[PDB]
């Protein structure tokens, strides 16, 4: 059944003009993927938290380039986001376990249908 | 600051997506087929006197979930819409990517260029280049036959699609 595959802490940047935005924690469950985001305000930290069904998420491998270093982007309407990985491992490992549980998702629909 | 145009490669498995996209952003090209997941690409470049920076979203040609492929596709501002000219399905295939832009997109003038990959290997020719003229002119858009293994029109397709999208934008603003 359900579970907590995997989470971990993350920075955020704007994707166009790779700015450095917040950081984040991710968890990933099952069949989506959690994003909490605290955002610091003069009387008011706002926070910000998204659900990323997987069977919607599109998941991108951001290629290293200067002002860019371990990163990858996720893609769901109406938003574009890139988030940069403590180091090399820890992008390997989410992108890893963001492919297997999705794979999972799949088959796991396939024998139900 | 510099301008961004986001170009997304859209074709069939195989047509060749990677090797072009690799062979315009580091001038290399390998014979071994790798299976591509979804990479995303950036590079400064000089476009007509102007320094802007190309991004280029690299895909599988078989994607699972629709929803996903949307999302792919909704990023972009243009389209290279691939096809390999020794297969004849992929070329077929064409027409479903091209209505799935235009729907998720919402706009028949969508910066698109039709093109005709692995033009090196004509021996094995399956489409002939009557036939895929024809259909960029009834889809009012140009088509171009490339081959990343040598280059033959590697930038012409990337430089092209950038002025197309970049027109768009003169217009749109
Ligand atoms: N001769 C020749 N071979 C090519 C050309 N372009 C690609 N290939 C070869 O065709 C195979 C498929 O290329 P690839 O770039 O992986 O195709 P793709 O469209 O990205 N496939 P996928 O969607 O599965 O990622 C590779 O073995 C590659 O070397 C070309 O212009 N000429
Ligand atoms: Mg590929």
């Amino acid at each position: 059944g359900q579970y907590l595959v995997y989470n971990g802490d993350l920075v955020e940047y704007e994707a166009d003009h790779m700015a450095q935005l917040q950081r984040v924690h991710g968890f990933l469950m099952n069949d989506c993927l959690l994003v909490a985001t605290w955002l610091p305000q003069r009387r008011g930290m706002y926070r910000y938290n998204a659900l990323y069904p997987l069977d919607r998420l599109a998941v991108v491998n951001v290629k290293d380039n200067p002002p860019m270093k371990d990163m990858f982007k996720l893609l769901m309407f109406p938003e574009s986001r890139i988030f940069q990985a403590e180091n090399a491992k820890i992008k390997r490992e989410w992108l890893e376990v963001l492919e297997e549980t999705k794979r999972a998702l799949s088959d796991k629909r396939r024998r139900e249908q | 600051s510099l301008a961004l145009h986001k170009v997304i490669m859209v074709g069939s498995g195989g047509v060749g997506k990677s090797a072009l996209t690799l062979q315009f952003m580091y001038d290399e090209f390998v014979e071994d087929y790798e299976p591509t997941k979804a990479d995303s690409y950036r590079k400064k470049v000089v476009l007509d006197g102007e320094e802007v920076q190309i991004d280029i979203l690299d895909t599988a040609g078989l994607e699972d979930y629709a929803a996903i492929r949307d999302n792919y596709f909704r990023s972009g501002e243009g389209f290279l819409c691939v096809f390999s000219i020794t297969e004849m399905e992929s070329f077929a295939a064409t027409a479903d990517f091209r209505e799935q832009i235009l729907r998720v997109k919402e706009d028949e003038n969508v910066p698109f260029l039709l093109v005709g990959n692995k033009s090196d290997l004509e021996d094995k020719r399956q489409v002939s280049v009557e036939e895929a003229k024809n259909r960029a002119e009834q889809w009012n858009v140009n088509y171009v036959e490339t081959s990343a293994k040598t280059r033959a029109n590697v930038d012409k397709v990337f430089f092209d699609l950038m002025r197309e999208i970049r027109a768009r934008k003169m217009e749109d603003s």
